[PDB]
DNA sequence: TTACCTCTCG
RNA sequence: CGAGAGGUA
């Protein structure tokens, strides 16, 4: 055969500058721009209207009410015909308000800033790349301490060729009066650096190609008299031995995998869809404002002073700018993964703060909670009781929990019957019980399943299926032989009821999941639905027998059953009757092939006449045959116990038999 | 199902790609699993 | 009972599970270098570890659940078993 | 301790036959041998003596039980019993916990594979010897039914089975009268992937009791049949 | 002098702490308030201690329930402030705040709400030996020193002499040199310590230096020591004491402590807790008055007192403290044992303390100290079982944290005996029995043996040798255990499960008394605050059914009643006169009866003909078969009463002029019940509109809105989905009720009311069900109730069957009818069918039983769901069947799908019915119009919020689709 | 561990 | 909506 071929693919991956931007990015009938936000505001000082340039700008995000722009006028959407798609007065994307919960919006950071995931990891993938001690590379990150050697791209007429220094004393204003305003900058920017943007820089002007050489080179020659010293040693050795294959590793990757090395310094900033982070007022919720809304704010804060500052002040130090950057960086880093460095970062009143990771990660993390499982429609619960004369496919459902679950399909019936007018007509007859109702009810769940599980789902047979009768009553009433797969017991346990919509569905839950099909348990392949309890001691008494002996007979039976049967009818007959007990002893005419199970054992007494019969007494038969060898009688020593359980198996086969027929 | 974090930070950096053979990968994307009526035969 | 099961199946110490066993890996390997070359030893010695090692953890979940009365097929530990037992660590010296 | 527990054991070995023989329909027999409900140990615990008892930290007490619920615990005795119901709701809230972790990480090792080819190809198979291990003929029987062979079995010109044939309980019978040794069989570590699984060598499914389909979960089952008995 | 002699009452415990902090807790708080003056020199603030008071209440307990208010206690105290401008004095009493106040039975009321607040139970402050069993060669021990603050403080010796302190992360720390930091002398030491060779070979304060006087005690009796009482400090002597021991260990000569063990471990209670609040609002205060000292400054003002310093500060803690500790918990109400256990609690978690998934297995079992003290029985199953426990009967808090248990004294002394009460390191130093003096031989009773306790073990040993012996009935157990009978032939495991299920118990319309009961029922009663009992003497001279008027010497009381009101958890309380008028009473006796209580004694059932067989199957499992009777007569109705409450065509028809719906409607769900903002009824809720409160409220910014409360009454009686129990562990829900005529019947004619399985009893061990069925028919025909006390083998063997055999035949013979007692089988007899009016073949047990009525009701679980309201950013199904919601698949079932192979089915649970907006409104449709529904093809709404929150963490996740027939690669949004 | 229910509190 | 507490099976 040749197979049937789809192929699906999902692919992660880091992201460039231009790529956040084109994610938020829209350009409006004047030819504006729209998507920074700048101003922290969130909706308005109890005017409940979004604020502009806010965190919950409209034109920024979409509309909030569907066709009712800035303004307030209304334009029906769903007619592009003669629609601003953004007035004049205002943008307004007047199509809908499901926007907000897709739409992207942009900050943008007047400083450059670095992921915590790569810098936190032991094996820092910044560090794996940059070769040079991970003390140093973050102390320029998080303290003020200058690097002096930057670009290797360029050549620079200063030649210290240092490392982060945190000494500035070295001459630095009579070095910027000799150059010329700016010539400085040239120089400054070739030369010193500071913050992130000098990893951004060495970052970006890399040679991977070469990194590989030199780490191949002192990889091999490295291993020196290698597993011959003192244990401290070896163990030195070793590590370092590794750094090497995992850095040469990484750049192999950035050769061939189209991701640039510089996007981990982060220019632009991401922000969540609005409805995301609800920050709906708190009223009376106190929660209801999102702590996403309140890290977003500090951030959008500390980056808007050092624009101003920067703009406002060229006159004042670096020691201003200096300030403030840290600042701008540490409400990045709580936003995305705080806890990382382990800094409480918290209000006081408040816990720590959620990060982004916090909201991933876990149970309650998005995948496990929501993606793997979720609520749903059409469902019911109730508690569970013992229903013994129902059927192996059938199950008793109260008619409260149907009309609910069925009301789709009832609603169908009263109008195909024209009992309604319209949908909204049959609602009422659904709420004043009328008797119809519930015809139409049961016609439509004739011969449509439902499906039942118990909570702890253990196992397969957790969920089965089973056709559902109406019952009056609050309870779902259970076969008594489906409770060792659902492990239920009727001392307080629920279920809850599920119907399945689709034609699909409907025929694999009659097909593939109905308790007939499934009588065997997957472990070792035993019966998993056999009698058990009371039905067990039944059984029991019917076949226990009956007293042989002394316990029958006071005095031996030397110095001195009755009934004999010709079919078995008659034998279950008397015992309605009273003429017998269920343990007195009895004879039966048998007229099939010795199939009775009894021991080995040779006959008790053969009596043997002149004429030439023989009669042959075993302890549970009478055999007595004739000179030609022919058996003319067969009789059994029984119970009616017995014969009443003989007569059960052999009956229900007979009548499956002549049902298909 | 474990490390999230980390395990989402190696492969960004790598580009990697997936290919959906599995049961709990179709699951989060809301598509038919490969198995039973689902394996098309 | 079930703590020895998740050790078993969450193999933090080879010898951990038999210490026969971690002998047996341990002296393998050694011996079998001398004994062989390059393009077979590697291969024979890791058939002969996994075989070994295969049978050992099957057979030590097995006993913990035949003691309580459970009974549970093979085939269904073996599936498991095979994914514990599937790779293999290429070495210091090895680069290309 | 060892007088105490040679008295307690003696009457419960005792108390079957006294049933047997002198009170056969009792409801109190008929209950437990039935299958019903009961076992021993619960009603020796009624009708003859509770016994010795552990203390925390695994240490037998020194003043036997000498009562049944019957007659009634005296109260000293009454407190020394309290130690143990400690115990099992302890253990039984720890268990039920315990048994979801392994459930958890088991299902996720073993998700991915579902049977999704005829045959693989492999000419390779286990060797299963009565011997080779001391095994009782149960062992022998159980890992061998249910399984595709590997090689033709032969006594003296004649072949009792072929490659390609399953096996079920009357084939390996006459593996046994005819002592048959070494038997080759395709299992789930003979197979050409770790991806999926192939009919032949998975084998006979538990449920349906015929070669198992294409596109069965074979791990999802397996994770599960492991687990669900962990709660005993 | 109470509780020798009687069982103590049930509440005491609360009382007395309540009444410490009253008078020590307060003076000793408030006397570390500091004298305040600022910068160089400023104004002086004195707070007077001498002269506090606090006033009482301005509103009666029953009006703060009525409209929310808290019941609390006004403190005033005087003070002087010398304006440091001034030189002069003024002087008044400032309203600190205000303190609440307890009822007697141990609650607070602080909003509108009943409040109890929990025991604690953790270690003791105090030095502890451990020895670490060591990795390599000798094992390794260690001492550590709980505090107050908490912290511990470590000193270890190895193998080679190390007296190492391990409070440093580092390994080697000098326990020498903090010696030295004493100003010791090495000359000093030497001298000092014994074991100096050793030692020779070898050659902060804010926290765990301050050992409370707890804390030194422990000390001084674990190493002898006197440093005197008033001494608190970890001195530096003890540190070398230590250290002494520490070796003399590892030469043979010590102790290992238990750290289990009640010695080392103390109480924590109301007492303590809020005096630790009153503290901390203290510091408050100051710093409050420290900036108004500032605010004078600038307006340059002559400051009265009073302005100085407000009522904020006490108040706002109080608040915080009762309603969000995790000791503070709101009161159960179901019925009158409820409010009893509660109080009783003893939690090892709590602040400062355990946590749950946290703590060891050995926490949680039973210590021989134990005894007599906390309950062997009640916990509280879960992962929290083994740390939350109840107080014995007789059990009392010392002078210090520790239990204590009573013990008679039998040792010859002129008075002969005493009972003593003691703490749990005293008893084990003396040999206890619990046996009795019934057994001569041809010595003396004094050379006769019995079983008994010493040191943690069980020995047998003479009579003359032992030195207390222990005498109550019920003091090992607690209050629920105490109300089973024959508890002696119940496995103990079910008797955790019996004493849960009395507390679900429903307070039903007409009450009963039981046949068989313990004779803790009477206390139980008095205890509860559910009966009215009187205050005075005096005679009955007017009674109505609101209220009693008692008259006393000249004086006219008047007592009002409880007439049909809500609790808690939605059950009815109503209280029914017992005094006719014109009589007697002394004080403390009884004059109403409240809910659950008939003549003063708890009645939570009823009791009831049953019989034990098999019935066609309808009991399989642990189901119930029930008459008619039941239903009809009315024997199991209860009442519950619901609020629903909001802040300010046929429907409609209720409403008034302002729109609130009328007293004594009957309003059905949809049903509006105050006027777009209106509040309409829930599915399930059908009653009289008993009650209509519009009330109007303080405490908001605004007058706070205007709360409109309905109360309204839904009569329930029993129905199929109903679970019952009895006292002995046993439980059932009920399956099918039928007709008389039908029910099994006796030689008598009549026919049993309940039917239960038979096989249940030898699984779960309670024998004890079948001696109280048997004495309950003998006291119904004999008209008699018995009460006994339990473990009544102590006076013979087999003296519970000797109680209930006598008693059979006595009926029999009285009223005469032979099968109560038959001589073949004894407590079995013979019954038939009501079918066919045959006899069934086997002889059956009956008896009378009494069985409960628990509060898990079949109306308040069905539920069910189509369409509906769904969630903001998640999109899904709501949670909740109050709020209208669906059911989960999760993991594990998922799982099961799968195994299946039901793909089909599983998908449509993943999107049509829950998350895809576009998909699920279509699928409405299609149904009502009889079509086919399509196979999804975009993603759910769970899958586009992954991406989102991804792209937010700078990463991006595309899924793409390559065709086959052409190769082109098309990207899915 | 799963599921289920009620409440209070800022 | 975020926390806390009491239950159920
Ligand atoms: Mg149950
Ligand atoms: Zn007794």
């Amino acid at each position: 055969m040749i197979d049937r071929y789809k192929h699906q693919q999902l692919r992660i991956g880091s992201v460039s500058p231009q790529q956040i931007s084109a994610w938020a990015t829209k350009i409006l009938p004047n030819g504006e721009i729209v998507g920074e936000v700048t101003k922290p505001y969130t909706f308005h000082y109890k005017t409940n209207k979004p604020e502009k340039d806010g965190l919950f700008c409209e034109r920024i995000f979409g509309p909030i009410k569907s066709g009712i722009c800035a303004c307030g006028n209304y334009r029906v959407i769903g007619d592009e015909k003669e629609d601003p798609k953004f007035c004049e007065q205002c943008g307004v994307e007047f199509v809908d308000s499901r926007i907000r919960r897709y739409q992207m919006g942009y900050i943008k950071l007047a400083c450059p800033v670095t992921h915590v995931w790569y810098l936190k990891r032991l094996p820092s993938y910044i560090a794996n790349l940059l070769d040079k001690p991970l003390k140093e590379l973050e102390g320029l990150v998080y303290c003020d301490f200058s690097f002096a050697r930057p670009i290797t791209k360029k050549p620079t007429f200063l030649r210290l060729r240092g490392l982060f220094e945190y000494e500035i004393q070295s001459w630095k204003y009579s070095i910027p009066l000799f150059f010329t305003t700016q010539g400085f900058d040239t120089f400054r920017n070739r030369e010193i650096s500071t913050g992130a943007g000098a990893i951004r820089e060495q970052l970006a002007d890399l040679d991977l190609r070469i990194i590989i050489e030199n780490s191949l080179v002192e990889w091999e020659e490295l291993g020196e008299e290698g597993h011959t010293g003192n244990e401290w040693e070896d163990r030195k050795v070793g590590r370092r031995k590794d750094f090497l294959v995992r850095r040469v590793e990484l750049a192999k990757h950035f050769i061939r995998t189209n991701i640039e090395p510089e996007w981990m310094v982060l220019c632009l900033l991401p922000v969540l869809p609005p409805e995301l982070r609800p920050i709906i007022q708190i009223d009376g919720g106190k929660l209801m404002s999102s702590d996403i809304n309140e890290l977003y704010r500090r951030v959008i804060y500390r980056n808007n002073t050092l624009t101003d500052l920067l703009t406002t002040s060229r006159s004042t130090p670096g020691e201003l700018v200096m300030c403030q950057e840290k600042l701008v960086q540490e409400a990045v880093d709580t936003l995305l993964d705080n806890g990382i460095r382990g800094q409480p970062m918290r209000d006081g009143h408040n816990k720590v703060y959620k990060s982004f990771s916090d909201v991933i990660e876990g149970k309650e993390g998005r995948f496990r909670e929501t993606l793997l499982g979720k609520r749903v429609d059409y469902s019911g619960r109730s508690v569970i009781v013992v229903g013994p004369s129902l059927s192996l496919h059938r199950c008793g459902l109260p008619r409260e929990i149907a009309i609910e679950l069925f009301q789709t399909f009832v609603i169908r019936g009263l109008i195909r019957q024209h009992l309604a007018s319209n949908i909204g007509v049959a609602k009422s007859k659904i709420r004043e019980k009328e008797p119809i109702v519930w015809e139409i009810l049961q016609e439509v769940m004739q011969g449509h399943p439902v499906l039942l599980n118990r909570a702890p789902t253990l196992h397969r047979l957790g969920i089965q299926a089973f056709q559902p009768v109406l019952v009056e009553g609050r309870a779902i009433c259970l076969h008594p032989l489906v409770c060792k797969g659902f492990n239920a017991d009727f001392d307080g346990d629920q279920m809850a009821v599920h119907v399945p919509l689709s034609l699909e569905a409907q025929v694999e839950a009659r097909l593939l999941m109905f308790s007939h099909m499934n009588l065997l348990s997957p472990a070792i392949g035993d019966p998993i639905s056999v009698p058990t309890q009371d039905m067990l001691i039944g059984l029991y008494v019917l076949t226990s027998g009956n007293h042989r002996g002394i316990c029958v007979n006071r005095y031996n039976p030397c110095n001195r059953k009755e009934p004999f049967f010709s079919n078995s009818y008659d034998a279950i007959g008397a015992y309605r009757q009273k003429r017998i007990n269920l343990d007195s002893p009895l004879w039966l005419r048998w007229r099939l092939d010795q199939r009775v199970i009894a021991s080995r054992e040779t006959p008790i007494e053969v009596h043997y006449e002149s004429l030439g019969t023989f009669y042959e007494i075993y302890g549970h038969y009478l055999i007595v045959r004739s000179l030609k060898k022919q058996i003319l009688f067969i009789y059994i020593r029984t119970t009616v116990g017995h014969i009443a359980l003989y007569r059960e198996i052999e009956e229900a086969i007979q009548g499956f038999s002549r049902a298909y027929s | 199902f474990q490390e999230t974090a980390r395990v989402l930070a190696k492969a960004a950096l790598r580009g990697r790609i997936d290919w959906l053979k599995g049961l709990k990968e179709n699951v989060v994307l809301g598509g038919v699993i490969p198995v039973g009526t689902g394996f098309k035969g | 009972g079930l703590p020895k099961v998740e050790q078993v199946l969450e193999v933090r110490s080879v010898d951990s599970i038999s210490m026969n066993l971690e002998k047996r890996i341990e002296g393998w390997n050694k011996c079998i270098t001398r004994i062989l070359g390059i393009p077979w030893g590697f291969l024979i010695g890791a058939e002969l570890t996994i075989a070994q090692s295969r049978i050992s953890l099957v057979n030590k979940i097995q006993q913990v659940y035949r003691s309580q009365g459970v009974q549970i097929h093979n085939r269904h530990l073996e599936i498991i078993v095979r994914q514990i037992t599937s790779k293999v660590l290429v070495s210091e010296d090895g680069m290309s | 301790i060892e007088i105490w527990y040679a008295t307690s054991e003696y009457l419960r070995q005792e108390m079957n036959p006294n049933f047997r023989m002198t009170d056969p329909f009792n409801p109190v027999h008929i209950m437990s041998f039935s299958g019903a409900r009961g076992n021993a140990s619960q009603v020796h615990q009624l009708v003859g003596m509770r016994g010795l008892m552990s203390d925390p930290q695994g240490q037998m007490i020194d003043l036997p039980i000498q009562s049944n619920l019957r007659e009634g615990l005296s109260l000293t005795e009454y407190i020394i019993s309290c130690y143990g119901a400690r115990k099992g709701v302890v253990d039984t809230a720890v268990r039920t916990s315990d048994a979801g972790y392994l459930t958890r990480r088991l299902v996720e090792v073993v998700q991915h594979i579902v049977v999704r080819r005829t045959d693989c190809g492999t000419a390779r198979g286990i060797s299963v010897s009565p011997r080779n291990g001391m095994m009782p003929e149960r062992i022998f029987i159980q890992t061998l039914i249910g399984r595709v062979l590997a090689d033709d079995i032969y006594m003296g010109p004649r072949c009792i089975a072929t490659r390609n044939q399953d096996i079920g309980i009357g084939l390996v019978n006459r593996f046994i009268t005819f002592r048959a040794q070494p038997i080759s069989i395709r299992t789930p570590f003979t197979c050409r992937s770790t991806s999926w699984i192939c009919r032949l060598c998975y084998g006979r499914s538990p449920t349906h009791g015929d070669l198992v389909e294409l596109g069965e979960a074979v791990g999802i089952i397996a994770g599960q049949s492991i687990g669900e008995p962990g709660t005993q | 002098n109470e509780g020798i002699s009687t069982i103590p009452g049930f509440n005491q415990i609360q009382f007395e702490g309540f009444c410490r902090f009253i008078d020590q807790g307060l003076t000793e708080e408030l006397y570390k308030f500091p004298k305040i003056e600022d910068t160089d020199q400023e104004i002086e603030f004195q707070l007077f201690v001498e002269t506090y008071q606090l006033v009482e209440p301005l509103i009666k307990e029953r009006d703060a329930v009525y409209e929310s208010l808290t019941y609390s206690s006004e403190l005033y105290v005087s003070a002087g402030l010398i304006w440091k401008n001034s030189r002069d004095m003024q002087e008044q009493t400032i309203f600190i705040g205000n303190i609440p106040l307890m009822n007697s039975l141990g609650t607070s009321i602080v909003n509108g709400i009943y409040r109890i607040v929990i025991n604690q139970i953790l270690q003791s402050p105090g030095i502890y030996y451990r020895s670490e069993l060591d990795h390599n060669g000798i094992s390794v021990y260690t001492g550590t020193i709980i505090s107050d603050w908490g912290g511990r403080s470590e000193l270890e010796i190895d193998r080679k002499a190390r007296i190492w302190a391990r409070v440093s992360r580092k390994q080697k720390i000098s326990i020498l040199v903090l010696s030295s930091a004493m100003g010791l002398n090495l000359r000093e030491i030497l001298e000092n310590v014994c074991y100096p060779e050793i030692f020779l070979s070898f050659l902060f304060f804010q926290q765990r230096c301050e050992l409370g006087r707890i804390g030194r005690r422990n000390m001084n009796r674990r190493l002898n020591l006197d440093i005197p009482q008033n001494n608190t400090f970890l001195l530096p002597r003890d540190i070398l004491a230590a250290a002494d021991h520490l070796i003399g260990l590892k030469f043979g000569m010590g102790a290992l402590d238990d750290m289990n063990h009640l010695k080392n471990k103390r109480i924590r209670s109301v007492a303590d807790l809020l005096q630790d609040q009153f503290g901390l609002a203290l510091v408050r205060l100051e710093n409050v008055v420290r900036g108004t000292i500032c605010g004078a400054i600038r307006h340059k003002l002559i400051p009265t007192p009073q302005n100085l310093v407000t009522s904020t500060p006490l108040t706002t803690t109080y608040e915080s403290f009762f309603g969000l500790h995790p000791l503070s918990q709101v009161l159960d109400r179901t019925n009158p044992l409820t409010q009893i256990v509660h109080g009783r609690k003893l939690s090892y978690l709590g602040p400062g303390g355990l946590t749950g998934r946290t703590a060891s297995f050995r926490i949680r079992d039973i210590h021989p100290s134990h005894y007599g003290r906390i309950c062997p029985i009640d916990t509280s199953e879960g992962i929290n079982v083994g740390l939350i426990g109840s107080l014995a009967i007789h059990a009392r808090i010392g002078h210090w944290g520790s239990l204590e248990s009573p013990f008679y004294e039998i040792s010859e002394r002129s008075t002969g005996v005493r009972m003593l009460y003691l703490s749990p390191g005293r008893d084990e130093y003396y040999m206890v029995a619990a046996g009795n003096s019934l057994a001569l031989n041809q010595d003396i009773q004094e050379e006769q043996v019995v079983p008994a306790r010493y040191r943690q073990e069980f020995l047998t040993i003479a009579w003359e040798q032992v030195h207390l012996r222990s005498i109550f009935p019920f003091q090992y157990f607690s209050i629920g255990a105490s109300l089973i009978p024959f508890i002696e032939h119940n496995d103990a495991n079910r008797a955790l499960m019996s004493s849960n299920m009395q507390r679900q118990a429903v307070p039903l319309s007409r009450s009963e008394k039981c046949i068989v009961g313990t004779g803790l029922e009477r206390q139980a009663a008095l205890d509860s605050g559910a009966l009215a009992i009187a205050e005075r003497e005096g005679r009955v001279v007017y009674t109505n059914t609101d209220k009693i008027l008692l008259a006393g010497n000249g004086d006219i009381l008047s007592i009002p009643l409880v007439i049909y009101q809500r609790s808690n958890k939605n059950t009815c309380m109503h209280q029914k006169l017992q005094v006719p008028r014109g009589k007697c009473i002394k004080k403390g006796q009884i004059l109403a009866d409240g809910a659950a209580t008939v003549g003063g004694e708890l009645a939570l059932g009823k009791n009831v003909l049953v019989a034990y067989m098999p019935w066609e199957g309808y009991n399989s499992e642990d189901a119930v078969l029930i008459s008619e009777r039941l239903v009809y007569e009315d024997i199991y109705t209860s009442f519950h009463i619901r609020k629903y409450e909001i802040q300010t065509a046929h429907l409609l028809r209720n409403l008034d002029k302002n729109g609130i719906v009328m007293l004594g409607s009957w309003v059905e769900t949809g049903d509006i019940l105050v006027g777009e903002t209106c509040l309409k009824l829930p599915i399930g809720g059908r009653g009289r509109v008993i009650d209509v409160r519009w009330i109007q409220k303080r405490g908001g910014s605004s007058y706070n809105p205007e709360t409109i409360r309905v109360y309204i009454l839904q009569k329930r009686e029993i129905k199929v989905g109903d679970k019952v129990a009895g006292r002995h562990g046993n439980k059932g829900i009920i399956s099918k009720i039928l007709p008389r005529q039908d029910m099994p019947y006796l030689q008598d004619g009549r026919s049993v009311d309940m039917v239960f399985n038979p096989l249940g009893v030898p699984s779960r061990m309670n024998v004890g069900q079948i001696f109280e069925c048997s004495l309950g028919l003998a006291g119904s025909l004999l008209d008699r109730h018995y009460r006994i006390a339990p473990f009544d083998e102590r006076y013979e063997q087999e003296a519970s069957r000797k109680l209930v055999f006598s008693e059979l035949y006595e009926a029999s013979k009285q009223t005469a009818n032979p099968w109560v007692f038959e001589p073949e089988y004894p407590g079995k007899s013979r019954i038939f069918d009501g079918r066919t009016g045959n006899p069934f073949e086997q002889p059956v047990i009956i008896g009378k039983p009494y069985i409960l009525k628990l509060i898990h009701q079949v109306d308040d679980k069905i539920h069910g769901r189509s369409s509906g309201h769904y969630a903001l950013v998640t999109q899904q199904p709501l949670r909740g069947r109050a709020k209208q919601g669906g059911q989960r698949v999760g993991e594990m079932e998922v799982w099961a799908l799968e195994g299946f192979g039901v793909a089909h089915i599983l998908q449509e649970m993943l999107t049509y019915k829950s998350d895809h907006i576009r998909a699920r409104q279509e699928v409405l449709g299609t149904t009502i119009i009889g079509g086919t529904i399509p196979n999804p093809e975009d993603a759910p709404e769970s899958f586009r919020l992954l991406v989102r929150e991804l792209r937010s963490l700078a990463l991006e996740l595309n899924h793409f689709l390559v065709s086959e027939k052409n190769f082109q690669i098309n990207r899915k949004e």
